[PDB]
Parts: structure tokens; C-alpha cells; sequence
């Protein structure tokens, strides 16, 4: 009895840290739910402890390589545009104008073949500032990215609505969910629940705020790695949704020409109404009440009694010194200087702002293609709730009492780890090795 | 009542053990790749471990006895401070390292040692 | 003689037992998607009851038997009136309904509380 | 001490069923076809003869017995002359003609020879 | 070939409701066009 | 040497030294390159 020995024992509760892949669960066409699976089910655990971490998930690398395939797949059928790179005869459209869009909308008329190779057509059509550029009576211009990459149409009739989706597991493999109320990034979690395919996801993409996304518990929630460190990013989450309308006003006509034999291309008609500028509001006393909120939880790493400035933000391109987003099929960029004005001592209206449209497209920065999206008839319209901003720091000498923070972002990794926090892949292995009296026989 | 799949996950060696059949059960339950790079990993993961609890003498059953000595040199406590308190996944820490080791010396000798014996005990 | 595949189909169950093993023989025996997807879904079909009647702790033999009361609530036919007349395929739709609820107590019961025994028994 | 893989592969019978377990462990171990159409390839090679070793009554075990006679009209050579000089090489050759009468009265008889008695004592 | 013969089974077919010949009305017009692949294609004689 | 058999003249013959006996080539023009843009996007280089 004393001499003990080994047994071995099937099907016994443990796991390991491993990564594999994943797959769809899902419920005219969008990028995604073309044909993969139809889809809760958790089961409670108790007093397991587990040392999350995420910034160092592998569920986010796998995912932002399965969205740029996802969306360059689903251009490849529709029409390559090559023989418009042609030299344009162009004006400025409506001129003697006293308002503020002035430099915008320029009237242009180029050549293009037709169906028969031996007959030509004259077009007459309408392009905004940010895509046409002079080249060395009107003058001559030409598209914006010829030179470096050929460019394409989208298909008309598929949009760009989010749908949400859900990751679920292969055979063999788990997925663990915190269940805590306040949590920081990385540390133990004393209440995990195993889940076989999350909740919902919308894949929604944006710079600067974060639209659309899930709330928190009833305190806000400051996240980052080491905010010693000024190098790194800061996460917030709010609790109660602020809301914003954003709109497009002006009338629009589409017309249609067929470039060669079968091919089919739209162009922006021309204005029927009133010239107006795209702009978004915001309800003023709620946005306010919401910063003084979130300086209420930043100060509990400064001390007491230092001074807090918000700034506009610092350069790069467009896509990142501005607000973009995607409101039901046309592309935004608003200015979103107007909300990150006066600093914070420790003693009915709204907010308008401007807002550009540009047309062609290089989101995911790969060089060599670029996109072109066509105009929609019909006036837009936007709400949405923010849920969440992305802040940065500035660093400063040794003696300093004025602490900045400038809205930065970009990277496009951090919208998805603001919401696929609360998961973890994990791997079952079923075998294990303890010792007993037991001895088998001869 | 069955608490479900990784019910007894924090609970006692002793507690976990009435229930195993639970998590055996659960094991095997351009974009085609993708449902099948995953669906052929599932397999052999399970054929594996298959494998090699047939390889031990006792494929059939769960709870598999043997005779080899446990040597106290790699583990040193008592029958009741293993068996009440602590769960499987401290217990995984204190044998990783020794793991090659009694995955070999199990299989090389014993089956080996065992049909030995009725090769020549139905020899006669 | 061997009838061949599927012989006994129409033949009495007590006939049909004498002749199994036909038919598990037969089991296992861009376009290259095709060739693999059908080909991988042979597989797990067999794994997936091969797992289960391994779980039931017969997984070597054919003809199991295991220690579990009929309660002929379920179908109250008698011995003669099943072994003698009606075929496999009359006998799958009486059974159709209470499959899970005789895969569960067989298998959750039994084998829990035959491998306490030997547990105990090797002890002493 | 253990030669590696196929190393007894020039020995004599006798010492090379000594180690057998060494070559039974390695059997498991656009262009991500050809490494799926080698993985699977691999799979059903090992589930084949997993099948046929099982349903020969003697799927646990490695030094498997049966009640077959040998018949010595297939080859007709001393108990000696076996199993102290030649190897399994030579022994492959003289057996190759005879492998589907084996297979088949080995598989069709014995083990449909062995279920009518259990199922015959356990009625009583 | 190499049938095997039944007897004494019945069995309810029903045609016009078969679900082989859902499966080979696509497997043609893939294999149609997938013929057409490599072939000319004749895009500037529309003149 | 190797073959399959000498006898017959259609096949062959490989043969395999043992010490290797060196050899160098070069040429020694200078060679600028250029450049030029075929269509939208695409390169097209040729020789100076
Ligand atoms: C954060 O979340 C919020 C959640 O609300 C998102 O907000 C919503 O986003 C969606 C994006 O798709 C917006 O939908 C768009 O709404 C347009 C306006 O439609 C409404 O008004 C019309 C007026 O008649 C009503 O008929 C509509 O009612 C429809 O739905 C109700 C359901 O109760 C039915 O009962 C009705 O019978 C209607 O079916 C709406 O109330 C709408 O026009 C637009 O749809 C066009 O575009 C799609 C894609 O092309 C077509 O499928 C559709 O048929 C419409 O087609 C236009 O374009 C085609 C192109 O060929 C033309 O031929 C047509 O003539 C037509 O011009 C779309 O559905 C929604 O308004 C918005 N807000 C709310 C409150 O829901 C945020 O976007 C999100 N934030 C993000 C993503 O950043
Ligand atoms: C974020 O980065 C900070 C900045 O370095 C890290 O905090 C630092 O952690 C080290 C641990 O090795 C501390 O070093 C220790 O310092 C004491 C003297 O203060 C010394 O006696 C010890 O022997 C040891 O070297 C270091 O002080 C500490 N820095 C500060 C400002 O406290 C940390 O690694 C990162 N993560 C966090 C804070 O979660
Ligand atoms: C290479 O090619 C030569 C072609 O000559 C092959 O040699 C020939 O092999 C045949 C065997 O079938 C010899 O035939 C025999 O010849 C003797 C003497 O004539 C005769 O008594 C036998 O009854 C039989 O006919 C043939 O002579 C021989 N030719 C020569 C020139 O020796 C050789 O086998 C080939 N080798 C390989 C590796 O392919
Ligand atoms: C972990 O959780 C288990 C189950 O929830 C707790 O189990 C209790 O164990 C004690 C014995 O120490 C019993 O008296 C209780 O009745 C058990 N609770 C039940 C069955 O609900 C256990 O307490 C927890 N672990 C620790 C360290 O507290
Ligand atoms: C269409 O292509 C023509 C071809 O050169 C361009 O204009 C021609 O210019 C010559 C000489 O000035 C005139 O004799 C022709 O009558 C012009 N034809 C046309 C159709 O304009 C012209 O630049 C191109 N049109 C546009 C709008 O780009
Ligand atoms: C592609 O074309 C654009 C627009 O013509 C070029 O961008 C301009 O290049 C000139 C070169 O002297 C600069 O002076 C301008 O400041 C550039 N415009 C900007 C930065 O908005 C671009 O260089 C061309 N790319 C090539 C030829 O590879
Ligand atoms: C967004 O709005 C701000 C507010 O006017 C713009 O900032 C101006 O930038 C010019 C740059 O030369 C300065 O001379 C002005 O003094 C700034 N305005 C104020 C009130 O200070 C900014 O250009 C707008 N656009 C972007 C992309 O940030
Ligand atoms: C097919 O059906 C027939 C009649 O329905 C079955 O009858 C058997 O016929 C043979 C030949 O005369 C007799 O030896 C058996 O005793 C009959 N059996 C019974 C139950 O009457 C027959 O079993 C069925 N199957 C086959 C394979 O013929
Ligand atoms: C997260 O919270 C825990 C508990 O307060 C603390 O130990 C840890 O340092 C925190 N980490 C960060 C990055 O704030
Ligand atoms: C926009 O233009 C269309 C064109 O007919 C017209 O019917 C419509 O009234 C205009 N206004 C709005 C708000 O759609
Ligand atoms: C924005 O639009 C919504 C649409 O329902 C409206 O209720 C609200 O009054 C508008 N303004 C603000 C400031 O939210
Ligand atoms: C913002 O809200 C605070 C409430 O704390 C109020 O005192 C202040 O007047 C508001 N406006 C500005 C511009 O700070
Ligand atoms: C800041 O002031 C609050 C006042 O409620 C106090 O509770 C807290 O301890 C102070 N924090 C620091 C870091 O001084
Ligand atoms: C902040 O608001 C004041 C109000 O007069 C304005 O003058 C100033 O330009 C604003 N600054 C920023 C950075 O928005
Ligand atoms: C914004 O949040 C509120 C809070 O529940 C919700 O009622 C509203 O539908 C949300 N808007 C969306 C999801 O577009
Ligand atoms: C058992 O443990 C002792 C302790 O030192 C060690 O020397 C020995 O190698 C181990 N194995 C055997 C088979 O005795
Ligand atoms: C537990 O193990 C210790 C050695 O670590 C031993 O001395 C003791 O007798 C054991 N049994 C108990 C505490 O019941
Ligand atoms: C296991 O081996 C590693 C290898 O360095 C060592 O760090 C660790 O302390 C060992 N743990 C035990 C429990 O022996
Ligand atoms: C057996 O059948 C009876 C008939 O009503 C039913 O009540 C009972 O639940 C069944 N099962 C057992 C285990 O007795
Ligand atoms: C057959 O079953 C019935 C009940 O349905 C029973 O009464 C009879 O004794 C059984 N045996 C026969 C007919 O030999
Ligand atoms: C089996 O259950 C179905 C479910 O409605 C029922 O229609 C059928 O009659 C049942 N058959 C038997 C034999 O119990
Ligand atoms: C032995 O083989 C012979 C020749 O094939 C055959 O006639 C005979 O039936 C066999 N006897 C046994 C016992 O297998
Ligand atoms: C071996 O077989 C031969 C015949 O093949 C026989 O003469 C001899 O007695 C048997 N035993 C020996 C000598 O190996
Ligand atoms: C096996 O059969 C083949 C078929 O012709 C024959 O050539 C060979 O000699 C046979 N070998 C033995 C050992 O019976
Ligand atoms: C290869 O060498 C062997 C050994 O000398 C000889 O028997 C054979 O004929 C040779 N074959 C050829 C093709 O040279
Ligand atoms: C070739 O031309 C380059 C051009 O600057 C020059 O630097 C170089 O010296 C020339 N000769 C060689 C041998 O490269």
C-alpha cells in the first residue's frame, strides 16, 4: 500500500496556451456572409484563476488578415477601369459663389471609348477637389493615383453595411471568458466561463473614435500597457453612449455609359437644389459632461493637482489627422477639431462641423491598387453612438505640470482589440499522470 | 447532476474523477481550406493520444492500472495531500519535467515484459 | 455461403446475425476538393461511432451485452415475436424515439459505476 | 539498448519480436494540396489495417492467438529453421500467395465461431 | 459492374424530388465553362 | 562511368570526377539601365 504506482486517467480537465485558426458562425451581398456555418450555451465556472493578457493575442492577428482577403475577393470580378487615365479638359462648376464651398466641385469633359472600338464619345461629368490634380481657357488635369497604380470600380449593387459575425472554434479547442466587471489590460481574473463561440462582432472601421461598439459597466474604463510610457496607445471605454446625426444634403443624379462590350460605368450627374457642405453634430452639454468624466478617472495616475490640455491632432495624411468613416455607402472626412479645445484646472444648443468627401480610396495602405466607389442618389442620413476615443500623450522635461493628450490612432489593429478583450483560445489535452495504490494483475 | 463540459475544473483529483466521460464525449464534435486545415487537425490530436493509450495495454478502459514503481525522488508528498486539496492543474506544474521519462519506461518495458508471459504460458 | 453486401436485408434478424462482419468490412474502402471532401467525411462517420462504442466499454467485441433493465414501456413485444419475423427495418421505427434517452443511461451510468469496483478492489 | 528505427531489419525473427514497438510509434508522425493529400493519405493507411487487426478478436494486443491450423501444404519448414536464421525479408516471400486464403478463413470463421458460445453460457 | 440481388424489400421511391440531379446540373456548367478558360478571347472584333 | 549499357550507343553516359577543376567567366562591360512607364501603374525597364 505504501509503494505506490502509476495510472493513467482519460479525459481529464486541463488545457494549454496554443493558437490555431478559426472559422465563421453567422446569422443582396455584403464583403463577408456570402456561404459559411449558421450558428450561446456558456457554461459557469468557478474559482479557476487565469492569467489573461491581451496587446498579445493571436485571435487579432488572424482576424486582420482574414478581413483584407475578405475584401480584396470580393473586388476581383467587377470592371477594371484602365482606359480613363486620359487627359481631362476641366473648369471650376458653379462659379461666382459667396459661400464657404468654393474650391470644391470642379466641371470636367473627357473622351472615352465606346462599344464599336472605331467610334469615341463625349462625356460631361463632375469631380471633387481632393481627386484631380493640374499637370504641367481651362486647364488640364488628370486622376489623382495613376501613376503609381491601376485603379478599379466597385460592383453598384453590393454595400458595405456591418453585419455581425461570430469566430467559433474547431474540435479540440475551447474559449475562456473573464466575466469581471472592472478589469485593466493584463492580470489574473477570478471569474472565467467557457463559451463555444462569442457573441456578436461588428467589423466596423474607423480613425479617431469608435462607432457602433459595445458599452461598458457603470464606471468608465481607462486601458493601456505602461501609461508611464508615452509611446504606446490608451484605450477608454464610456458607458452612456453620446450620439451624433451626420448628413449630406445636397440632390444628386447618377447617369450611366458602357465603356466596352459588356462593361458598365457610373459617374456623378450633376446638382439639383442647393449647394450645401456635409457636417455632423453633436449635442453639446452631454459631450462636455462626458470629458469631465473621463478626467475624473485619468487623474488617479497624476496625482491631484496637474493641469490637463487636450490639443487638435498633428499631422500625417488625411486619414489620420481627421475623422473617417463610412455612413451607408460615401466616404467622410471631418475635421473634429472643434472637440478637443479647453484644458481642465482642478477647481441646449450643438456643435457643427465641417466636413470633406473624397471618392478614390486607398484604405490598407498597399501600394499598387486603389478603389473607386460610385456616387448615390438620394439625400444620407447617420446616427450612430461613440463608444469609446483613442488618446496619446506627448512627453515634455523633468519639471512639468501641463500633461497633453492628442487623439491619435490610426493603426487600424485597435479597433477590434477594444472589443475581443474577453476571450482567450485554449487547448484541451486529455491525457494525465497520478499516482495511487492501485496494481493491476498478472 | 452533470455540471457540464469543464464543470469540475476547480474542483478536488478526487471530486473530478467521478465525472470524466463528460469531456471525452465533447472531443471529436478558396475559403473550403479553412473548414478543412481545421477539420483534419481535430483527427490525428485525437488519433495520436489514441495511439498511445493503446500502446500501454489498457486501450479499452479509463482507468488503467500498471505496475511500476512511483520512486518518490520526483514527487514527494502523502496520499491525502494530493487527493483532497489540490486540483489537476497545480498538479500539472510538478510533473512536466518528468513526463518523457514515464511515458518511455511504461511503454518500453511492460507490455513488452507482459508478452513475454503468455507466449510461453500457452506454450505449454 | 456469403450472400454478399446488404445480403440479409430483407432476412430475419436471428438470420441476420449470423452474418455481420460483411458489412463492416465494406466500410472503410479544383476538382481534387471533391475527391477530399468526400474522402475526409468517410472518416469521422467511423470515428465518431467507433468513440461511441468504445465509451460503452465493449469497444473490442461485437456482440456486447452490458447489465441495463429493458422496462418494456418502451416496446412490449415478446421474445418469439421479434426474433423470428420482422426485420431490422421494422424494428427502427419503435426504437426511433427513445435512442438518446437509451444512449445517455447506458453510457453515463455503467461504466462510472463499474470502474469504482476495480478501483477498490485492487486496493485490497 | 534500443537500434532505432528498423533496426532489426536484418536480424533473426526471434530477435527482432523482441523490439517491436519502435517501428509501431513512428507510423503517425495551391500548394497546401500536396500537404493534404500526404496527410490523408497517411490516415486511412493506419485506419485500414487498424480495422482488419480489429476484427480478427485481438485489436488490444500485439502478440495476438488464434485456433487456426497451419496446414503445412503452404510451406513446410522446421520450427528451428524459422526462427534462428532467416529473417522477415525471406519470410515474405513464400507467404505471398497464400495471404487472401489467410485473411479470409482467419476472419469469416473464428471470430463468428466464438460469438454464438457467450451469447449461448450467458443465457445460462 | 458486379450487383448484388435482393429480395423481399420493399422500398417508397420517389422521382422528381431525387436530389441526384441537383448535384449534376451544376457539375456540368462548371465543367462547361471552366473548358473556356484558356481559350481567345475575342474582345476587339465588335467593329 | 555510368550508363545503362555500353553495348548500345542510344542511351547516355554519364561519367563523375573527384578533384574539381576550376573555371571562370565574366564580362566586363559597364552596362547603365533605364527606365520607363508602360500603362497606369506598370514598369518597364530596358537596357542603356
Ligand atoms: C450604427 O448603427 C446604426 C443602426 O441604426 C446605423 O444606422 C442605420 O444604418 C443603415 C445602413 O444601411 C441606414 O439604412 C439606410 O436607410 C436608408 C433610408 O431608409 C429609411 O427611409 C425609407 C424612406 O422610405 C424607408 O422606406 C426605410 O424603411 C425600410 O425599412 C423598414 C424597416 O422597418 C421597412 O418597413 C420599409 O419598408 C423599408 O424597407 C428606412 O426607414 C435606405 O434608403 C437605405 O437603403 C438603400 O440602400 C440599400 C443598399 O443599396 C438598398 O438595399 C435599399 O433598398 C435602399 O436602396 C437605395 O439604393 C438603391 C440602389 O440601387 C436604389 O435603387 C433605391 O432607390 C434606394 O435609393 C439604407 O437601408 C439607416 O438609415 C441608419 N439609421 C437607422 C436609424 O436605422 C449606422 O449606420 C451605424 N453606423 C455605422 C455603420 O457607421
Ligand atoms: C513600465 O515601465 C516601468 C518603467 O521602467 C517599469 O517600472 C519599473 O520596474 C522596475 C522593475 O525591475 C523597477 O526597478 C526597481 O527599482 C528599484 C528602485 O526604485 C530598485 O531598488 C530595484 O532593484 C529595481 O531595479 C523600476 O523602479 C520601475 N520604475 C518605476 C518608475 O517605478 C515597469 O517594468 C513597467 N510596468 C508597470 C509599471 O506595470
Ligand atoms: C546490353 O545489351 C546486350 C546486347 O547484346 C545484352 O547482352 C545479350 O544478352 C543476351 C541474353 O538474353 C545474350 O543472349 C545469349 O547469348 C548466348 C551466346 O550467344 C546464347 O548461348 C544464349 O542462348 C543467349 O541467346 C546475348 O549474347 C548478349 N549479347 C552479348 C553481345 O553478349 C545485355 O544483356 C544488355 N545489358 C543490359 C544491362 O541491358
Ligand atoms: C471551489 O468551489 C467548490 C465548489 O463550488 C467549493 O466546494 C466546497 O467544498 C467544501 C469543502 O472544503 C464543502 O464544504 C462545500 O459544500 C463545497 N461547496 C459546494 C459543494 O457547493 C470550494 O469551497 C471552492 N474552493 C475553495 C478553496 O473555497
Ligand atoms: C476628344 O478627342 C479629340 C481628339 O483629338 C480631342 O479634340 C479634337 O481636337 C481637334 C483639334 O483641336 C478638333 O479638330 C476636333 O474636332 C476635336 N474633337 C473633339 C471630339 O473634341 C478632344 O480633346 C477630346 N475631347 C475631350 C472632351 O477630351
Ligand atoms: C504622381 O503624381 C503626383 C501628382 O502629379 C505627384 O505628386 C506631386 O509631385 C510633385 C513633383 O514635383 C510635387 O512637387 C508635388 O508636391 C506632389 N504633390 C503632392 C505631394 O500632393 C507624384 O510625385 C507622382 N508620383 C510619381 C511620379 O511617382
Ligand atoms: C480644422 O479646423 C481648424 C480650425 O480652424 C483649422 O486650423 C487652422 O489651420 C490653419 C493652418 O494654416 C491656421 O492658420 C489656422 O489658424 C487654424 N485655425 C485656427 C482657428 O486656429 C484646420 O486647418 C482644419 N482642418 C484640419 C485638417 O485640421
Ligand atoms: C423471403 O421471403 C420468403 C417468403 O416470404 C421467406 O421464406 C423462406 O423460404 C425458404 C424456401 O422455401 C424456406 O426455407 C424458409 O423457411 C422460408 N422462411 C419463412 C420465414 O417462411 C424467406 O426467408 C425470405 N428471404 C430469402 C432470402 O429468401
Ligand atoms: C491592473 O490591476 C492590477 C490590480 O490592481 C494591478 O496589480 C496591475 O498593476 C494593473 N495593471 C495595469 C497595467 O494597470
Ligand atoms: C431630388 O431629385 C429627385 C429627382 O426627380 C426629385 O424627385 C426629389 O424630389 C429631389 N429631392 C429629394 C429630397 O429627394
Ligand atoms: C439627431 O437625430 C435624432 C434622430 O432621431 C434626433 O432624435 C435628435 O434630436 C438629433 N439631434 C441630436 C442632438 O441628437
Ligand atoms: C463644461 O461643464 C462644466 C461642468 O463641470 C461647466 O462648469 C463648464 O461651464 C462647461 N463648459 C466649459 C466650456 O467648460
Ligand atoms: C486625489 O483626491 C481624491 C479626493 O477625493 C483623494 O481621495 C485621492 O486620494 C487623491 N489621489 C492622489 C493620487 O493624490
Ligand atoms: C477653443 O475655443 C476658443 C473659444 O473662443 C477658440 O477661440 C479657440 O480657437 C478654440 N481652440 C481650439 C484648439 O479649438
Ligand atoms: C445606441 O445605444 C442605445 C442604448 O441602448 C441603443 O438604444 C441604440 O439603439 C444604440 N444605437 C445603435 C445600436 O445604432
Ligand atoms: C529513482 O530515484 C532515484 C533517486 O536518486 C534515482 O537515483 C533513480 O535513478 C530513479 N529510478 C530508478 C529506476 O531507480
Ligand atoms: C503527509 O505527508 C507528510 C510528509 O510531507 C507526512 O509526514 C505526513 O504523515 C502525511 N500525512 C498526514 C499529514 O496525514
Ligand atoms: C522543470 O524544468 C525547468 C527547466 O529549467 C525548470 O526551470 C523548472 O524549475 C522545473 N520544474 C520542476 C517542478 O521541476
Ligand atoms: C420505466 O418505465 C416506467 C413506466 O411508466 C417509467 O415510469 C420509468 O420512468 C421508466 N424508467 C425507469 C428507470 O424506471
Ligand atoms: C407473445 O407476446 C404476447 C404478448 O403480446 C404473450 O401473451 C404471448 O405469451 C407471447 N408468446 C407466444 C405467442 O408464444
Ligand atoms: C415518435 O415520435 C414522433 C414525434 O411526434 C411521433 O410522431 C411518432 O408517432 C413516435 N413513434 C413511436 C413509435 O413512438
Ligand atoms: C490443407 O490444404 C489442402 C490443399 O489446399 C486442402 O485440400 C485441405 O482442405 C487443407 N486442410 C486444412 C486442415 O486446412
Ligand atoms: C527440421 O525439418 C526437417 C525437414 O524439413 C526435419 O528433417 C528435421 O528433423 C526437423 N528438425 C531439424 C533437424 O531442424
Ligand atoms: C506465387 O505465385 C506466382 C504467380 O505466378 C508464382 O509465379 C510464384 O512462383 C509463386 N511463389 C510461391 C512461393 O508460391
Ligand atoms: C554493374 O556492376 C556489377 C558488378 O560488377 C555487374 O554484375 C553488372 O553487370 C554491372 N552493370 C552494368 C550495367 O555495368
Ligand atoms: C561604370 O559606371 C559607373 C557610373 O557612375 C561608374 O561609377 C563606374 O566607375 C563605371 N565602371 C565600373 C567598372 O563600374
Amino acid at each position: 500500500a505504501e509503494n505506490l504506482w502509476v495510472t493513467v486517467y482519460y479525459g481529464v480537465p486541463v488545457w494549454k496556451d496554443a493558437e490555431t485558426t478559426l472559422f465563421c458562425a453567422s446569422d443582396h451581398n455584403v464583403w463577408a456572409t456570402h456561404a459559411c456555418v449558421p450558428t450561446p450555451q456558456e457554461i459557469h465556472l468557478e474559482n479557476v484563476t487565469e492569467e489573461f493578457n491581451m496587446w498579445k493575442n493571436n485571435m487579432v492577428e488572424q482576424m486582420h488578415e482574414d478581413i483584407i482577403s475578405l475584401w480584396d475577393q470580393s473586388l476581383k470580378p467587377c470592371v477594371k477601369l484602365t482606359p480613363l487615365c486620359v487627359t481631362l479638359q476641366c473648369t471650376n462648376y458653379a462659379p461666382n459663389l459667396l459661400s464657404n464651398m468654393r474650391g470644391e466641385l470642379k466641371q470636367c469633359s473627357f473622351n472615352m471609348t465606346t462599344e464599336l472600338r472605331d467610334k469615341k464619345q463625349k462625356v460631361y461629368s463632375l469631380f471633387y477637389r481632393l481627386d484631380v490634380v493640374q499637370i504641367n481657357s481651362n486647364k488640364e488635369y488628370r486622376l489623382i493615383n495613376c501613376n503609381t497604380s491601376a485603379i478599379t470600380q466597385a460592383c453598384p449593387k453590393v454595400s458595405f453595411e456591418p453585419i455581425p459575425i461570430h469566430y467559433c472554434a474547431p474540435a479540440g479547442f475551447a474559449i475562456l471568458k473573464c466575466k469581471d466587471k472592472k478589469f485593466n489590460g493584463t492580470g489574473p481574473c477570478p471569474s472565467v466561463s467557457t463559451v463555444q463561440c462569442t457573441h456578436g462582432i461588428k467589423p466596423v472601421v474607423s480613425t479617431q473614435l469608435l462607432l457602433n461598439g459595445s458599452l461598458a459597466e457603470e464606471e468608465v474604463i481607462i486601458r493601456s500597457e505602461n501609461i508611464t510610457n508615452n509611446a504606446k496607445n490608451i484605450l477608454v471605454q464610456l458607458n452612456t453612449p453620446v450620439q451624433i446625426n451626420c448628413t449630406r444634403p445636397n440632390n444628386n443624379t447618377v447617369k450611366s455609359i458602357r465603356i466596352g462590350p459588356g462593361q458598365a460605368f457610373y459617374y456623378f450627374g450633376d446638382i439639383i437644389g442647393d449647394i450645401r457642405m456635409a457636417h455632423c453634430n453633436v449635442s453639446k452639454a452631454t459631450w462636455n459632461e462626458t470629458l469631465g468624466k473621463v478626467v475624473k478617472q485619468l487623474r488617479k495616475h497624476f496625482g491631484n493637482n496637474t493641469i490637463i490640455r487636450f490639443a487638435q491632432s498633428s499631422g500625417g495624411d488625411l486619414e489620420v489627422t481627421t475623422h473617417s468613416f463610412n455612413c451607408g455607402g460615401e466616404f467622410f472626412y471631418c475635421n473634429t477639431s472643434g472637440l478637443f479645445n479647453s484644458t481642465w484646472i482642478s477647481n441646449n444648443d450643438s456643435i457643427v462641423l465641417p466636413c470633406r468627401i473624397k471618392q478614390i480610396i486607398n484604405m490598407w495602405q498597399r501600394i499598387g491598387q486603389a478603389m473607386y466607389a460610385p456616387p448615390i442618389q438620394g439625400v444620407i442620413r447617420c446616427v450612430s453612438n461613440i463608444t469609446g476615443l483613442i488618446l496619446t500623450r506627448d512627453g515634455g522635461s523633468t519639471n512639468s505640470t501641463t500633461e497633453t493628450f492628442r487623439p491619435g490612432g490610426g493603426d487600424m489593429r485597435d479597433n477590434w482589440r477594444s472589443e475581443l478583450y474577453k476571450y482567450k483560445v485554449v487547448k484541451i489535452e486529455p491525457l494525465g499522470v497520478a499516482p495511487t495504490r492501485c496494481k493491476r494483475r498478472v | 447532476v452533470s455540471l457540464g463540459f469543464l464543470g469540475a475544473a476547480g474542483s478536488t483529483m478526487g471530486a473530478a474523477s467521478m465525472t470524466l466521460t463528460v469531456q471525452a464525449r465533447n472531443l471529436l464534435s478558396h475559403w473550403g481550406i479553412k473548414q478543412l486545415q481545421a477539420r483534419v487537425l481535430a483527427v490525428e490530436h485525437y488519433l495520436r493520444d489514441q495511439q498511445l493509450l493503446g500502446i500501454w495495454g489498457c486501450s479499452g478502459k479509463l482507468i488503467c492500472c500498471t505496475n511500476v514503481p512511483w520512486n518518490s525522488s520526483w514527487s514527494n508528498r502523502n496520499l491525502s495531500e494530493i487527493w483532497d486539496n489540490m486540483t489537476w492543474l497545480q498538479w500539472d506544474k510538478e510533473i512536466s519535467n518528468y513526463t518523457q521519462i514515464i511515458y518511455g519506461l511504461l511503454e518500453e518495458s511492460q507490455n513488452q515484459q507482459e508478452k513475454n508471459e503468455q507466449d510461453l504460458l500457452a506454450l505449454d
